[PDB]
Formats: C-alpha cells, sequence, structure tokens
C-alpha cells in the first residue's frame, strides 16, 4: 500500500510515495536522486525520532490510512555538512490571515 | 430530450449513498421536469422501485453540488438478472479545486455577502452561480 | 521527473511534474522551477496535496475522500485555483 508523504527541511518539501513495505534507506535513496545528497549524509525523523535504516515505514508509523493524498505525513530531514550533522529543522508554513468579518 | 420512458417494466434498486454528503435523488419525469425524492443521509442505503428506462441524477442535498452515480451523471435502471437489485453506488466526483473551494466559501459566506469579498469580479460571479440541476440538465442536452 | 514550485515566502516545493500539469497555468510557466509571487506557503502546499489526490484518486472505483480546505486558508485558495486554473 502507498504511503504519501511530505519529506521537509528547512524550506525545502517533496512530495512523493513510497510503499508501506518500503525501508527508511530505500527512503534516502528517493531523496538523494531529488536533492543529489548520499544516503550517509542524510537523517530522517519522524518528529524528534531519529529513523533507522532498516525499519519499514509502517513500522515507523506511516501507514496508508494516515498517510493519505490529501494529508501527507511529514518527514523530517536533515544533512551533514562534512564531518557533523546539522539539528533538524523545519520552517514553518505561512499563517493564513484572520477570518474576514462575513466568515 | 432528457426524460424517463414509460417502460412499465419495475426493476428494483439499492441508492447506496457512499459519499459524506445528504443525498437528494432526482427522477425526470415523463415531461424532464426534475422531481426530487427523500433524501439519504451519508454512508446509508435504501431499497426503492423504479422502471427501466426511468432517469435519475443525484445531488447534495443542502448545496445541490454534483454527484456521481456508478461514477457517471445520470443513472438508468437496468434489467434485474435473476431477481438482484441494481446497485446505484453515489460517490463524490474528484471535483476541481476551485469548484471545492466555491464549495466552503459558499459554506460560510452568505449570499448577500459575497460582494463584499474581496476577489476579482468574475469569482464573485462564480460564488453565485451556484450548482442547480436545471442548469445541469441543459448542459447535458 | 521532479519540478519546484516556490512559494512568495521562499518555500521550495518539490513535485511530479506530471503532478504539477494538473495545471495549465503551471504548465505555460514551465514551457524547471517556477516562482509564484502571490502564492504563499500555506495556500500552494495545499495546491500540492491537491495535486496528489487528483492523480490518486481521478480514474479510481474506491471511494473517493473530501478534500479538505480548513476556513482559514479557502479564500486565497481559492484565489490561486482560479489562476492556476484547477
Ligand atoms: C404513472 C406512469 O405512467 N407509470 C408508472 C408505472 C406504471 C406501471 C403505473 C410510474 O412510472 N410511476 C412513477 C413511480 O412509481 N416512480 C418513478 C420512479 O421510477 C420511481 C418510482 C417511485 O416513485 N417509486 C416509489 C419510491 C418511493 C421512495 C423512494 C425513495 S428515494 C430515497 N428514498 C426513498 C424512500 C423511491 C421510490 C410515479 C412517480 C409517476 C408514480
Amino acid at each position: 500500500m502507498d504511503v504519501f508523504l511530505m519529506i521537509r527541511r528547512h524550506k525545502t518539501t517533496i512530495f512523493t510515495d513510497a510503499k508501506e513495505s518500503s525501508t527508511v534507506f530505500e527512503l534516502k535513496r528517493i531523496v538523494e536522486g531529488i536533492l543529489k545528497r548520499p544516503p550517509d549524509e542524510q537523517r530522517l525523523y519522524k518528529d524528534d525520532q531519529l529513523l533507522d535504516d532498516g525499519k519499514t515505514l509502517g513500522e515507523c508509523g506511516f501507514t496508508s490510512q494516515t498517510a493519505r493524498p490529501q494529508a501527507p505525513a511529514t518527514v523530517g530531514l536533515a544533512f551533514r555538512a562534512d564531518d557533523t550533522f546539522e539539528a533538524l529543522c523545519i520552517e514553518p508554513f505561512s499563517s493564513p490571515p484572520e477570518l474576514p468579518d462575513v466568515m | 430530450v432528457l426524460r424517463s420512458v414509460n417502460s412499465r417494466e419495475p426493476s428494483q434498486v439499492i441508492f447506496c449513498n457512499r459519499s459524506p454528503r445528504v443525498v437528494l435523488p432526482v427522477w425526470l419525469n415523463f415531461d424532464g421536469e426534475p422531481q426530487p425524492y427523500p433524501t439519504l443521509p451519508p454512508g446509508t442505503g435504501r431499497r426503492i422501485h423504479s422502471y427501466r428506462g426511468h432517469l435519475w441524477l443525484f445531488r447534495d442535498a443542502g448545496t445541490h453540488d454534483g454527484l456521481l452515480v456508478n461514477q457517471t451523471e445520470l443513472f438508468v435502471p437496468s434489467l434485474n438478472v435473476d431477481g438482484q437489485p441494481i446497485f446505484a453506488n453515489i460517490t463524490l466526483p474528484v471535483y476541481t479545486l476551485k469548484e471545492r473551494c466555491l464549495q466552503v466559501v459558499r459554506s460560510l459566506v452568505k449570499p448577500e455577502n459575497y460582494r463584499r469579498l474581496d476577489i476579482v469580479r468574475s469569482l464573485y460571479e462564480d460564488l453565485e452561480d451556484h450548482p442547480n440541476v436545471q442548469k445541469d440538465l441543459e448542459r447535458l442536452t | 521527473m521532479y519540478v519546484k514550485l516556490i512559494s512568495s515566502d521562499g518555500h521550495e516545493f518539490i513535485v511530479k511534474r506530471e503532478h504539477a500539469l494538473t495545471s495549465g497555468t503551471i504548465k505555460a510557466m514551465l514551457s524547471n522551477e517556477v516562482n509564484f509571487r502571490e502564492i504563499p506557503s500555506h495556500v500552494l502546499s495545499k495546491v500540492c496535496m491537491y495535486f496528489t489526490y487528483k492523480v490518486r484518486y481521478t480514474n479510481s472505483s474506491t471511494e473517493i475522500p473530501e478534500f479538505p480546505i480548513a476556513p482559514e486558508i479557502a479564500l486565497e485558495l481559492l484565489m490561486a485555483a482560479n489562476f492556476l486554473d484547477c
């Protein structure tokens, strides 16, 4: 079953899908094809939890009924600059305005 | 043109509302006038007696937004093969993002306040030009 | 292959090209990055989710769920859809 994800780092957000049975490492290979950075320079997160390469997305709680096309689940992404990994940083999206009176 | 044919050949149907909307079934009578029938709450079904060659369509009962029935606009009861009723599966279409947005804005703003919204005149007109069976009957014709 | 869609506030949304082509406006702007000076990230993120949703549920028999839109983004999302024609 497909899970639908937003992989997010700083002001970058990748929309992609993957199999519930696919692994964290395999998701890194997907990121590598897009952002041109190898798996070993990547850390993936669920909230503040670092994900283990060998675990399936389903095991990490990315399931087809919660990671939906119209409401994808967020995977956090951090890169290694040279020697050390940057801290996980996801810039929030902008804030909507206050509802107009009429709404 | 769009009217039920008076076949006199019964056909039993399950109206099955697999949508989150309250559904208004509409029968096009022999003169092509839309006749509304009782509504179906979300996720409910009804077994009903209709006839071969009769034409039905289905709408959100509150807003008249378009719904699909077996993936098309119109439903015509067919021959019951070995006693079994014909299933009419009523579903949400994949609305365009624009039309979905108009639905939500309509559901939040009283029609007298559409003009107070800060948007191009054409979108005021789009809000005003709300779904309606009569227009859909002209379009299908 | 992927395209990058960039919000007014600098968020870079990377989505499949075919999903983005849901918008003819976006098609014109490509014919592989596009900036949107009038579409902020809280709207463009939703637009991208709509693309995924549209492509997933178009020509499918499995039951179709409502595309959800919070009241707070509906007006801007309406303006964006009208521009993008989607
Ligand atoms: C009068 C005429 O020239 N022909 C008849 C059939 C003929 C054999 C006498 C005929 O077609 N009758 C119609 C008829 O019986 N219809 C029209 C549709 O084919 C359906 C059927 C009908 O009204 N069945 C009863 C019914 C009641 C409630 C429902 C619904 S819809 C959602 N919930 C319910 C309970 C659905 C059907 C009307 C409405 C004219 C009496």
